[PDB]
RNA sequence: GGGAAGUCGGCUCCGUAACUUGGUACGGACAGGGGAAUCUGCGAGAUUCCCACUGUCCCUAUCUACUAUCUAGCGAAACCACAGCCAAGGGAACGGGCUUGGCAAAAUCAGCGGGGAAAGAA
RNA sequence: GUCCCUACUGAUGAACUCGUCGCAAUGGUAAUUCAGCUUAGUACGAGAGGAACCGCUGAUUCAGAUAAUUGGUUUUUGCGGUUGUCCGACCGGGCAGUGCCGCGAAGCUACCAUCUGCUGGAUAAUGGCUGAACGCCUCUAAGUCAGAAUCCAUGCCAG
RNA sequence: CGAAAGGGUCCUGUAAGCAGUAGAGUAGCCUUGUUGUUACGAUCUGCUGAGGGUAAGCCCUCCUUCGCCUAGAUUUC
């Protein structure tokens, strides 16, 4: 193996971390630079390519890409690191007033037992004429931090999940001056941000994962064989990886009812599957389809970050022309993408009269 | 919708199309399209015959067993009257007429 | 792109399902899915087995003459792209789909004509035959009801209404041993 | 059963007529089978592919034998100076305790591929 | 003719009230080779022949993932066929340590499938600038510029 | 939330039974049959892409049905 991706260990959080954001200069607009998203799936494209220089080139060629299911993130707090001999300290963090009962959950660890009481000074140190506090820490991250963080979650109840508690991450806001930032976190305060707002279609991201595990796996599939530099049996899988140059080639809105049709397949149908995602269910909110595969299992949580460095090559300059979206059955050799069509390739039925 | 737009292309289509129109308003015209208690009792009476006749069967296969096993006759087993009463009443029979007898 | 059309079967072949084989006098052979091509390697006839479009046509299970299936073929000569050409092309192909509908529905219907008529006269003779397993009450109810009817004044309706009544409202297995 | 390797592997007889018992001319027959397929309308049906040996190797198949985590209960033995983290140095191809350095944080579970075993010299 | 401690590899863990979000000391560290297009039948060449920098697109090996599709795998013992025997026969089934055969989802797999592999500084050989030693000269003595797939780091894994 | 059910989606490949003179065949009646009858019957066809399975690591549920539920034990500056 790899003495790089060493000490083969599990991950020690199942969310997994950015652990760097692209370096940040105040000439560039104000933005947010990761974002959050779960794993429904992957289906099958066919992309008319312009790769002047490629065999496929103004030719019709049949692609995998990955479904994130991507509902709008909420703004629930700000954070204000400073620039230390040790490294970078958090400052302070100042929350946003009325939080979801999500976010509190995920505060809380047996959250039906408990009296649900966290945050509850905090509102009152906003009702109770302690804003002159809520103010001064803002103004002391305004006139002493160096780098700005948002902190948002995410909408497990329009998951189509069974978990109820959300998940919290700091995105760092990056081009602007640290007014500007604070300025800008304060007012995204309490709202919901959307993915197309993130990010947008044509642009290679990075995804941060937990690889899927395997439990105590020998020689054979750990490593890959026929003292650390030694091949040991042990733990394979549930890995913490960060996958850079993904392609996100598009942004489907939900609410659009026609989100899997393109300007060449006529057909008002949605992303999801003809009987659904397999083990996951549909997508109903915004998505985001991106190019090949990607680490993590179907309803896994996933960090979508922008790139660290200005892309170097012509596959990220590039505009994705779709022809078709495949929407049928993944739970087996299916080969209707709709239920009227597969109504009308088999007529009527038996049970058609007798309900009829 | 699952159909090829080319395969469908053809110039001077109006004609064919119009025509498609006018021989469907005739279909109408003429009436292809005319879709068209004792019945349903006696179905039912025989969906019930059907019933009775699984349940007896289950009842063999609950009796039967899988391979020949010797069974102490029926006139070696006493029933009760209990028993006896139930299944001639659901027979139909008035028990309160006589079964004093056991 | 292109619809393709399984060898084997008939169910539409789309984009990157299934296999083709090429064999050396030159023609092409799709199929949609494993089964089709392993059906066809193991050399089955796709006019025998029954959940082919080549069986249903041939024991006429579809409709087959019709102006709407006349209307869609294979092109092999292109036309001049035109606007107005395609957009009617593609409320044509509406029209002609639910067409289509509705005339597959007249002829599914067709097809089943004759099954009430055999079902009642298998029920007529079943009930005739059977006679003896219909609803019979229950001596208790009868008695019980007469008593009833001799109270409120009779009793063939009295019959024939809580006989309806217990039908429109299963038996266990053995019971509990007392211990 | 399949794959692989090597090979030098694949692709005359009966009756008839003259001649010295045997030959000579004439007439007829000979010089396949099996399996898998494709094409035309079962059809003289037409066309395509594979048939080997080996003291060789591998894989698949069958049989034989040993193969086994936790819980409740029951329940040994081998072996045991005391111990057990490294690198350099410690004249006697000697280090495990010494010098001086790297370091070094309770209690455990599982895997195990290293160490805790070896000479005696013409 | 002499099953234990430890290393390594993973997994739990007491005390610091439980929890959420982080920082990063230190340790590990990763990409590699080839080809094709344009440059260009150009520079160069009597002829025969014939490059390269920028730019573009693929492939080998290595590494990390992933399962839409496509193969393989079947205890889905899911469905159907079929052998022997048995439940009196039909139906429906048992037994043959999963009888045999065909298809077979899901899951698992496969450079038999698909995706991704990223940028700053300082250097070595060497080539220079200014300029003494030494009134010439000299890349060196003071000072300084560039420069290798090298070195240290970022990106990446652990914490 | 759990168990059923319904619908969807996939897998297999057309259930049991009945009927049609379609039916290769097996036999009786009476006398010649130019169209004789009566019964049994492989196989075929129809009812029947039906029948069965379907999350156990598939999908959805407007009051689809039933049931459950603010517990009980320990520990903490
Ligand atoms: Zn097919």
């Amino acid at each position: 193996g790899s003495l790089a991706f060493l000490p083969r260990k599990r991950a020690a959080r199942h969310r997994g971390r950015v652990k760097s954001f692209p370096k940040d200069d105040p000439k560039k607009p104000v933005h947010l630079t990761a974002a959050m998203g779960y794993k429904a799936g992957m289906t099958t494209i066919v992309r008319d390519l312009d790769r002047p220089g490629a065999k496929a080139h103004k030719k019709e060629v049949v692609e995998a890409v990955t479904i994130i299911d991507c509902p709008p993130m909420v703004v629930v707090g700000l954070v204000g690191y400073i620039e230390t001999p040790r490294g970078l300290r958090s400052l302070t963090t100042v929350w946003a007033e009325h939080l979801s009962d999500e976010v509190k959950r995920r505060f809380y660890k047996n959250w039906y037992k408990s009296k649900k009481k966290a945050f509850t000074k905090y509102a009152k140190k906003y009702a109770e004429n302690n804003g002159a506090s809520i103010t001064r820490e803002l103004e002391r991250i305004k006139k002493y931090c160096t780098v700005v963080r948002v902190l948002a979650h995410t909408q497990i109840r329009k998951t189509p999940l069974k978990q109820k508690k959300a998940h919290l991450m700091e995105i760092q806001i990056n081009g602007g001056s640290v007014a500007d930032k604070v300025e800008f976190g304060r007012s995204l305060f309490e709202k919901p941000v959307t993915i197309d707002t993130i990010f947008e279609k044509d642009e290679m991201i990075d995804v941060i994962a937990v690889t899927k595990g395997h439990g105590f796996v020998g020689v054979t599939a750990r490593w890959g064989t026929k003292q650390w530099t030694v091949a040991r049996a042990g733990q394979m899988g549930y890995h913490h990886r960060t996958s850079v140059n993904h392609k996100i080639y598009r942004i489907g809105k939900g609410d659009d009812e026609a989100n899997a049709s393109t300007e060449t397949d006529l057909t008002k149908k949605k992303i999801t599957p003809m009987g659904g995602f397999v083990r996951y269910g549909e997508v109903n909110n915004d998505y985001v389809m991106i190019k090949g595969s990607v680490p993590g299992v179907k309803k896994r949580i996933m960090t979508l970050r922008k790139s660290l460095f200005t892309h170097t090559s012509r596959k990220a300059l590039e505009k994705v022309e779709l022809k078709w979206i495949d929407t049928s059955s993944e739970f087996g050799h299916g080969a209707f993408q709709t239920a009227a069509e597969k109504k009308q390739f088999m007529g009527t039925l038996k049970k058609d009269l007798q309900t009829s | 919708d699952g159909k090829n737009v080319y395969d469908y292309i053809d110039p001077d289509i109006d004609a064919k199309l119009q025509a498609l129109e006018e021989e469907e308003e005739r279909l109408e015209k003429e009436g292809f399209y005319d879709e068209d208690e004792e019945e349903e009792e006696i179905l039912q009476k025989a969906e019930y015959i059907r019933e009775q006749h699984a349940l007896i069967r289950n009842e063999a296969k609950m009796r039967k067993s899988l391979k020949n096993r010797a069974i102490i006759p029926r006139k070696a087993v006493k029933k009760p009257l209990s028993q006896l009463e139930d299944h001639l009443d659901q027979l139909g029979v008035d028990t309160e007429a006589i079964g004093l007898r056991a | 792109m292109r619809i393709e059309n399984c060898f084997f079967c008939g169910r539409p072949a789309w984009p990157s399902k299934g296999i083709t084989f090429m064999r050396n006098d030159g023609k092409a052979f799709r199929f949609c899915r494993s089964k089709c091509h392993k059906n066809f390697k193991m050399k089955r006839n796709p006019r025998k087995l029954k959940w082919t479009k080549a069986y249903r046509k041939n024991a006429g299970k579809e409709m087959v003459v019709d102006s709407t299936l006349q209307f869609a073929a294979r092109r092999n000569v292109p036309v001049r792209y035109n606007r107005e050409l395609w957009q009617k092309t593609l409320k044509a192909m509406e029209r002609i789909s639910e067409i289509r509908a509705r005339r597959e529905r007249v002829f599914y219907k067709k097809r089943m004509a004759g099954k009430r008529a055999r079902e009642v006269a298998a029920a007529r003779k079943l009930v005739a035959e059977n006679e003896h397993l219909l609803p019979r009450l229950r001596g208790s109810e009868k008695r019980r009801l007469a008593e009833l009817a001799a109270e409120r004044g009779d009793v063939e309706e009295l019959e024939r209404e809580e006989l309806a009544k217990l039908a429109s409202k299963s038996k266990a297995f053995g019971g509990e041993v007392r211990r």
